[PDB]
């Protein structure tokens, strides 16, 4: 339904603030802030401590679960090794860094091949 | 004012001074924003002292 | 201006242009004394630049 | 607590105003409106128990109370109709409002229509 | 007919926008954007067929140079292989069936031809970011669906919070493009050139996957970039539809497939939370849209952790990203119409009985909210069961947490589901307005989309279907049973008493409000500093008064 | 219901007629005295300028800050890349005589 | 808009009483929204009464030397004594007026005619020699019959 | 006391004034119950008024 | 139709007169337009407040607070009802 009523913005009648820029009217109402709960009350009274509170202990509960496997659990709680290539199709599919064929433990060069999957940054020179 | 009995009116005003932030909060979320948005320098950085610690100590240990 | 120039030129052991820049900050500093709050940084600043456009 | 407007009512709109802003939180809390109707009974006969009251301080407790609730329940995502504040169907396709016409505005003092200097 | 898929659509926007459309109308406008879809929906077929069945790709030299300055040198290029093939005819199938819904629900609206042809540059926008064969051409195919979904966003123009939902889609994607045009750098650096074929990465320093993921992650709305998408909702439901099957969110995926230069930590690990957010939001949302844009963002969470498992895993992913567009699509436009046969009313309170949509719509809302859950032997089940599959076989110790994750992530979308059709159909009437809408268009737009749903069961995306990876029978059976507890706890229509934890999954976790202020806000006063107390100030030289 | 235009053209200014012309002001804008007086302080806002606490503090750690940052992340990419490219400390501005520009006679 | 008053110029009438240096008081009509200068130079007073504002760009404006009393202090506009304008008012008072300063001194250009002038006496005050060129200076004697208002031009150079 | 280039300068320390005028607010819509809550755990999520309207009834 | 936007008196009457009967205390014979909700049908303030709920349902509108508390009789509903241009 196209045409339905709204209700227009008052104009200013009282002298501005020095940020007025931080309100958008758009010459509807209501106008808003700039960008959305920057000020005013947000939605269902919470403020920013409710928030900083709850995830003190929230952020803390999901990153305990990959910490924990990432350092206290390795390749060998596998019931099985990764998949078995023959010599020159694996030598090129274990060159990548993304494979998921150097957890193979049970491979002559498993050492080497993690050595080599080093996660660097800054090519040296 | 003619729709101020549908949509309500004009009496109620926004509460807000529009006022800066205080100078401790400004300058805390500036040096946070620095370090998420600005993290391949502090890589980088550190990526160079941690070259340069190890040819420190092959310049030690070598020359004994 | 010339006592300080010379003891940090005596004391750094080198001529360059932090002698000239102490003692023009020393001299600014002791006209600038005393007076509202531009100017005690104020002409510190504008004695060690005159030492510098010196040099 | 009330806000800045609802502290300067008078006691029987006050009043009237808690009642009715928790009717209408008992509906943004509730799944369906067949959900509603039994706790707006019981909100019914809770504002019943306080009505015989003639002591003022005791009146202020509850009410100053109640209030704090309300303050506390309110929905973060509210039961708004759409073409009302707040709605989604609010301000989509307005009317234009007239605006005026130029006809033949190039034609009108023709060779002079530049800036100044 | 390989050109036709990506120009034809194109063609079809620009029919539509220009003045043109001012000798059409609305009723020949309609007529232009159906068969401008038409077409290009049978060139993807042809194309679909040739490249994935018979494996013949196809290059195409189309425009001849762009731009070549030194050794930096982008071409009008496009090529067609299997997986631009699998996107070409995944992106033009749905989107004709959006335009055939859309030229009847948008009949009311002033301005429906601007509307069509805005649809269209989207579409090919989309077919120009899947048909390129080098980075540039792919970053116009970027910028110009993102451009579009700025345009249909903010199409209501006079409501503000459309405008402003508009503008936060293109400031929450800018930053993720920076990032994406840093990455592209560093590829071409450091391999010497920017067609796909010759980007063969082993090993490669970092900042080039990582850079790359960013830019995905804003795409594909994860975790920390997920709050445009929400937001979203206010333009009208076949944009909705459309950013959410075929266009705009599968984009970072089809990159991160398509180059495989990922870093799998970083991938396993913001896809899995990502999943595991947007099923716990999509829980606890009333606003019968946001519910499905949450479950959008968790299947593309599910998408993210299969590609990082590997090469299966990222065929696993594509397949998944196949196979989602067509029952998110149908439940997107089942939702409209059932909107649209409530009087406009998004809230899930106000919904009820069989009497405000058709029999079509509830069995269209049926069968795509059965395929989302993973019922056994439907569309989702095989795309979903192979990457939960895969993430339990996966060697590193991580994916062990994504796994976990994940199957408590299919609970809550077995749960969440089957609360939009439980509110919508089963319980009492709690609305007053009844106006069923039962249009030919919009009823065969949705009987398009099902009978893709039958055709990824028939015809599978690849070959993994039928594929046994070898798990026990308590492994492989337990997302079924997932999927059934989700159904009972969601008929049951159980609450819990902590009523802190419902506001603040409901609030959907601060995010918003925090970037309000973390941020925003400090961009705001460093500008004020910059300009008042630097231009002003610092800086400025005063007069000499005589 | 102005006549600005002959039956054949020509256009007629209208300097003694009744009614009002259409002409390039009929769209100026009606005035706010509270918005013109607002653009006028933020057009001249130089003159509110005062050395207080909180103008020296902003001033001093983000302009000062970020300006010494720029140049020591300046520096730092001047020497990374003088390394990566095989060549030895180069002389900036005030760093002592040293090699500058690379001779392409060289193989570094 | 009705039947109200057509404008006449009695409207706008501002009647000023001047007692020049020789004590004869003169009536001097004026015109609301012009400064007094202007009506002292029109009303054909000598050419020795007038000097140059000494501001820069506007040493074409003619200027005098008057005596206004208490009531009508008020009404003098107000010049800031930091602004460039200011130091011209302080340049004329130092060059002009010298020690013929009273507390009622102001300079005629200042004040600009309107309804609250109406009735007003003010004197013209003496002055000091002056010269701003060859051809336009004051030897410090009135004594001429050359009003000012028979200048053709007020020339700057 | 000694005369210097001192007084001929105008230096910026001089704080800018401000005025007592009421200034400009936007009218905004009613929010009838507006207390900041900051406490992540309340006595007021189990109130016993709470438990009476909203919990208990069938 | 009928109407620029509103509602006729008529329809309003009869929707307000049905809606105002839902009371166990009240007769229906009393229940006229220009009826006092106090004075005249004998309902205390939260049946008002339940009153005027209850026509924001009928006609499918959000009363503002201030509004909904001027209401004080059935004559000041079906006027106030008859001057929205939202009233369905
Ligand atoms: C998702 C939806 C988001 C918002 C809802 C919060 C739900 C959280 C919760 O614990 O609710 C349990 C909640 C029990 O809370 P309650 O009924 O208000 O309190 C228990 C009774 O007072 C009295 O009950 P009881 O004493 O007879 O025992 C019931 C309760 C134990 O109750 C206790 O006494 C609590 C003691 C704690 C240890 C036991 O049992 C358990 O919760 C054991 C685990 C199963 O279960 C429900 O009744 C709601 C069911 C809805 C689906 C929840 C099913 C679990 C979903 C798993 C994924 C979690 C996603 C959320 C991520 C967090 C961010
Ligand atoms: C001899 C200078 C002649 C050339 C410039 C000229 O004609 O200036 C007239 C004009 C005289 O204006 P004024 O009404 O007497 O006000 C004096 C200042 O506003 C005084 O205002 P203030 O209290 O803000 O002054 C303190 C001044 C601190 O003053 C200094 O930094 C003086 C050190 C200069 C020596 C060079 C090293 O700090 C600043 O204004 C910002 C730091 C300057 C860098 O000077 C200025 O506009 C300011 C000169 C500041 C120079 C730096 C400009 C930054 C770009
Ligand atoms: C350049 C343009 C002007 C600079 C802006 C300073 C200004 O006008 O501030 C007014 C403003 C006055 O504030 P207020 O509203 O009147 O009330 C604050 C006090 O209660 C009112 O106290 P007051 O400032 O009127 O006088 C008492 C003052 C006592 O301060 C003084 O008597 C003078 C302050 C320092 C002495 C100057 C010696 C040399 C500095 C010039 C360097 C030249 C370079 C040569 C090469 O005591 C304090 O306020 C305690 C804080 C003093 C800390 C001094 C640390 C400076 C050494 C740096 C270590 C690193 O000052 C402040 O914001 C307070 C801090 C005190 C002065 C600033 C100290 C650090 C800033 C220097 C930056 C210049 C380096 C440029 C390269
Ligand atoms: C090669 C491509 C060439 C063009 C092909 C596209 C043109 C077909 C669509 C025509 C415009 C659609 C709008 C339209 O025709 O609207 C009517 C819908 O018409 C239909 O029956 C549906 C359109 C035809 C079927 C769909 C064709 C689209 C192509 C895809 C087919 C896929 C299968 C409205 O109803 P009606 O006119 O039948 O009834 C009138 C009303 O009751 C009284 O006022
Ligand atoms: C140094 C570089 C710094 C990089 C980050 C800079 C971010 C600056 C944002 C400036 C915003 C100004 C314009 C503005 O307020 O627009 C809003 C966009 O909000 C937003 O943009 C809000 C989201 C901000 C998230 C920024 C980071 C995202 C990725 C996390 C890492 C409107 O939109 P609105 O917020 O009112 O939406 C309402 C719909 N409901
Ligand atoms: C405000 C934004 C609006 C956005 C608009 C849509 C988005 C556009 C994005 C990409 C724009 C690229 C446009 C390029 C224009 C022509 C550039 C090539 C110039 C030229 O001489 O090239 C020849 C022209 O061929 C030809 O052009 C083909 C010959 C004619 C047969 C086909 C006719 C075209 C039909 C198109 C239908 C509508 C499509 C809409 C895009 C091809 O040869 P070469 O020298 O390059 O040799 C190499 C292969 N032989
Ligand atoms: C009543 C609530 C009980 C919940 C469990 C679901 C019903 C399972 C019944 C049961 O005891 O089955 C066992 C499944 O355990 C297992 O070995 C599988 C554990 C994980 C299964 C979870 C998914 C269940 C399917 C829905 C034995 O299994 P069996 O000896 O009958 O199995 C071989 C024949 N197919
Ligand atoms: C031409 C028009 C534009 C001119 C702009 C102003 C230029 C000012 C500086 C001119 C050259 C100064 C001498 C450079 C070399 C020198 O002796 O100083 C070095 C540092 O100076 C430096 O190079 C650091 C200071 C310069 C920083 C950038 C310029 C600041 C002015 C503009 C900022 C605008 C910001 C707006 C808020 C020494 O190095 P060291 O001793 O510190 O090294 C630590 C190890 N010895
Ligand atoms: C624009 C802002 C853009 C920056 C945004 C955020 C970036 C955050 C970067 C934080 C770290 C930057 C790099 C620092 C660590 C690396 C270190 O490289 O070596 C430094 C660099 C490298 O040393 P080298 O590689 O051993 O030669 O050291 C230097 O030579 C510079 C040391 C002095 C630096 C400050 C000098 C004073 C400048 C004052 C400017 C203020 C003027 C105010 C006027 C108004
Ligand atoms: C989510 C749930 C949140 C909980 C919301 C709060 C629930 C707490 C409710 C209990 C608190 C109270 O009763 S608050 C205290 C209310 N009791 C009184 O004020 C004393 C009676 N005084 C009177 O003037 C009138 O009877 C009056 C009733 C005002 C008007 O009714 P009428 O004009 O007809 O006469």
């Amino acid at each position: 339904g196209a045409g339905a009523p709204v209700k227009l913005a008052p104009r200013p009648d009282k002298p501005l603030p020095t940020w007025y820029e931080l309100w958008w009217d758009n010459g509807y109402y209501p106008g808003q802030p700039a960008a959305d709960f920057m000020f005013g009350a947000w939605p269902g009274n919470m403020t920013e401590t409710y928030y900083l509170r709850f995830w003190s202990v929230f952020g803390l509960a999901l990153a305990a679960p990959f910490y924990y496997v990432a350092n206290f659990t390795d390749e060998t709680r596998m019931p099985m090794v990764p998949q078995q290539y023959p010599a020159e199709v694996r030598d090129v599919l274990v060159q990548r860094r993304n494979s998921m064929l150097k957890h193979d433990f049970s491979a002559p060069d498993f050492k080497e091949v993690k050595d080599r999957a080093k996660i660097y940054w800054t090519p040296m020179y | 004012t003619s729709l101020d009995h549908v949509f309500g009116d004009n009496s109620n005003k926004l509460n807000y001074n529009f006022e800066p932030m205080g100078m401790g909060s400004l300058f805390i979320r500036t040096m946070v924003m620095v370090g998420v948005f600005f993290f391949p320098v502090f890589i980088m950085i550190n990526d160079d002292y941690k070259y340069t610690s190890f040819l420190d100590k092959v310049a030690a240990a070598k020359a004994a | 201006f010339s006592f300080t120039d010379a003891t940090v030129e005596n004391m750094r052991g080198k001529h360059d242009m932090t002698s000239g820049m102490v003692a023009g900050a020393v001299t600014g500093f002791l006209f600038g004394m005393g007076r509202p709050m531009p100017q005690p940084v104020a002409w510190p600043l504008a004695f060690a630049g005159a030492a510098v456009a010196a040099d | 607590m009330a806000s800045e407007v609802v502290l300067a009512l008078p006691h029987k709109l006050r009043v009237m105003r808690m009642y009715r802003t928790g009717l209408k939180e008992l509906i943004n809390w509730s799944a369906n409106r067949h959900e509603w109707y039994p706790r707006a009974y019981a909100l019914r006969q809770e504002f019943e128990d306080s009505k015989a009251l003639t002591d003022r301080e005791e009146i202020r407790k509850k009410l100053e109370h109640g209030e704090e609730l309300l303050a506390r329940f309110r929905h973060w995502e509210p039961l708004i109709k759409p073409e009302f504040v707040g709605g989604t169907a609010y301000s989509i396709n307005p009317a234009q409002p007239k605006l005026k016409f130029i006809p033949n505005y190039d034609a009108m003092d023709e060779y002079k229509k530049g800036d100044h200097l | 007919m390989f050109l036709l898929s990506v120009f034809f659509p194109l063609l079809g926007g620009l029919v539509n926008t220009s003045p043109i459309a001012r000798f059409l109308g609305h009723r020949g406008s309609s007529i232009i954007a159906i068969g401008c879809m038409v077409v290009a929906f049978i060139s993807s077929v042809v194309i679909y067929y040739e490249v994935v069945f018979m494996g013949c790709a196809v290059s195409v030299d189309v425009f001849g140079t762009w731009f070549s300055v030194g050794t930096f040198h982008a071409g009008w290029t496009f090529n067609f292989d299997l997986l631009t093939a699998n996107m070409l005819f995944t992106v033009t199938g749905v989107s004709m069936a959006v335009h055939m819904y859309a030229c009847d629900y948008m009949r009311q609206d002033p301005h429906l031809n601007l509307f069509l042809g805005y649809l269209s540059y989207f579409t090919g926008f989309m077919c120009v970011l899947v048909a390129a064969d080098n980075l540039l051409v792919m970053l116009v195919g970027w910028e110009g669906i993102g451009v579009c979904s700025y345009l249909l966003i903010g199409y209501w123009s006079h409501r503000l919070s459309a405008v402003k939902s508009a503008q936060k889609a293109i400031l929450v994607n800018r930053v993720s493009d920076g990032l994406l045009m840093w990455g592209v750098l560093w590829v071409w650096y450091h391999l010497g050139s920017l067609e796909y074929d010759l980007l063969n990465v082993y090993s490669a320093s970092g900042f080039v996957g990582l850079s790359i993921l960013i830019g995905a992650m804003g795409k594909s709305a994860q975790i920390l970039f997920h709050v445009w998408l929400a937001d979203a909702m206010e333009g009208p439901t076949p944009v909705s539809a459309l950013i959410h099957a075929a266009t705009l969110v599968t984009a970072g995926v089809y990159l991160l497939v398509r180059l495989h230069i990922h870093d799998e930590m970083f991938v396993i690990i913001v896809g899995s939370l990502t999943a595991f957010m947007a099923g716990v939001f999509g829980a606890t949302q009333s606003d019968l849209k946001r519910v499905i844009a949450y479950s959008t963002c968790s299947q593309l969470g599910y998408m993210m952790v299969s590609l990082g498992l590997g090469e299966t895993g990222g065929e696993a992913s594509m397949g998944h990203l196949m196979t989602h567009a067509s029952f998110k699509a149908a439940l997107f436009l089942a939702a409209g119409m059932v909107i649209s046969g409530n009087g406009g009313n998004q809230h899930i309170a106000r919904y009820g009985g069989s009497a405000h949509s058709a029999m079509f719509t509830m069995l269209t809302l049926m069968v795509a909210s059965l395929s989302l859950i993973g019922w056994p032997e439907l569309s989702g089940f095989y795309s979903k069961e192979t990457i939960l599959n895969l993430a339990a076989i996966c060697a590193d110790p991580i994916a062990d947490v994504a796994h976990t994750l994940l199957l408590l992530t299919a609970m809550l979308t077995s749960a969440y589901t089957t609360k939009l059709f439980y509110q919508c159909f089963m319980v009492d009437f709690s609305g007053s307005s009844v106006t069923p809408v039962r249009n030919v268009l919009p009823i065969l737009a949705m009987a398009i989309l099902l009978l893709d749903i039958m055709l990824k069961v028939w015809v599978g995306t690849n070959l993994l279907s039928g594929m046994l990876f070898f798990l026990p029978w308590g492994v492989k059976t337990l997302p079924f049973g997932l999927m059934v507890a989700g159904i009972l706890t969601a008929t049951a229509a159980v609450g819990s008493e902590r009523f802190t934890l419902i506001r603040f999954c409901g609030s959907r976790w601060g995010f918003d409000q925090l970037f309000a202020r973390s941020p925003v806000n400090p961009i705001f006063d460093l500008g004020r500093i910059t300009w008042a107390i630097g231009d002003r100030g610092l800086l400025s030289v005063g007069n000499l008064r005589a | 219901e102005a006549k600005q235009f002959t039956p054949d053209g020509k256009y007629m200014p209208g300097i003694f007629s009744k009614a009002k012309p259409l002409d390039r002001s009929t769209q100026w804008v009606h005035k706010n005295p509270y918005i013109e007086a607002w653009y006028y302080r933020r057009d001249h806002f130089e003159n509110e300028f005062v050395w207080n606490y909180r103008t020296t503090i902003e001033a001093l750690w983000f302009l000062g800050g970020f300006t010494a940052a720029a140049y020591a992340l300046s520096v730092f990419a001047f020497r990374q890349a003088d390394r990566r490219s095989g060549y030895p400390k180069r002389q900036i501005l005030g760093d002592e005589p040293a090699m500058v520009l690379p001779d392409e006679r060289q193989f570094y | 808009h009705g039947p109200a008053q057509t404008p006449t110029v009695f409207d706008k009438l501002v009647e000023v009483t001047v007692v020049d240096m020789n004590g004869i008081r003169h009536r001097v009509r004026g015109l609301q929204g012009q400064s007094l200068a202007q009506a002292l130079v029109e009303y054909g007073f000598p050419d020795t009464y007038f000097f140059p504002n000494m501001g820069f760009y506007t040493q074409h404006i003619v200027d005098a030397h008057v005596f206004v009393p208490k009531e009508f202090w008020g009404k003098v506009q107000n010049v800031d004594p930091e602004s460039d304008d200011g130091l011209a008012v302080k340049r004329m008072f130092r060059d002009i007026v010298q020690d013929y300063q009273r507390d009622t001194s102001f300079f005629a250009s200042y004040i600009t005619l309107g309804a609250e002038h109406n009735g007003m006496t003010v004197g013209i005050g003496p002055i000091k020699p002056w010269i701003l060129h060859s051809e336009w200076a004051f030897a410090g004697v009135h004594d001429s019959r050359n009003k000012q208002f028979d200048k053709p031009t007020v020339e700057i150079w | 006391s000694m005369k210097t280039l001192a007084d001929y300068i105008r230096w910026r320390n001089k704080e800018p004034i401000k005025a007592s005028v009421e200034e400009w607010r936007p009218p905004v819509p009613v929010i009838n119950y507006d207390k900041p809550q900051n406490d992540v755990l309340s006595a007021l999520d189990k109130d016993p008024i709470v438990r009476r309207v909203l919990i208990n009834p069938k | 139709g009928f109407g620029g936007g509103f509602l006729d008196k008529d329809s309003v009457t009869e929707r307000v007169l049905h809606v105002t009967k839902h009371f166990e205390k009240i007769d229906a014979s009393k229940v006229s337009p220009a009826a006092s909700f106090e004075k005249d049908l004998g309902l205390d303030s939260l049946d008002v407040v339940e009153l005027v709920m209850a026509l924001e349902e009928e006609f499918g509108l959000e009363i503002p607070d201030a509004e909904a508390d001027k209401i004080a009789s059935v004559g000041d509903a079906i006027n106030y009802i008859c001057s929205n241009p939202m009233a369905k």
